[PDB]
């Protein structure tokens, strides 16, 4: 569970959903997560870990 | 062992070229070559 609902979501806050939106309790983390939609604890699990990609140009 | 370069038979053209370039590491030369080939693109060591 988080510490902020879908209404009290301000700028520079975590937005990783927890639970089911069609459920009773559905909130977000709501922590210090500036310069990014998700938090630092979930930024490494959401995006592709170990980014290794390259091509020609 | 210092050098063998006179001014009558051999020239210092190859040695002088090492003082005009600012690239030292191989990655620097690779990035410069990639920028010269594909201009206007962020070069990476992998590509
Ligand atoms: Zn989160």
């Amino acid at each position: 569970p988080g510490s902020a609902t879908v209404l009290t979501l301000g700028a520079h806050m975590c937005k990783w959903p927890i639970g089911d939106p069609s459920s009773e309790g559905f909130t977000f983390c709501g922590r210090r997560s500036s310069e990014g939609p998700y938090c630092v604890e979930h930024a490494r699990v959401a995006y592709q870990p170990q980014q290794t990609k390259k091509k020609s140009g | 062992d210092v050098l063998d370069i006179d001014h009558v038979t051999v020239g210092a053209y190859m040695r002088n070229t090492l003082r005009v370039d600012k690239n030292a590491i191989r990655e620097d030369a690779l990035f410069d070559i990639y920028r010269v080939m594909r201009p206007g693109e962020p070069p990476t060591v992998e590509a």
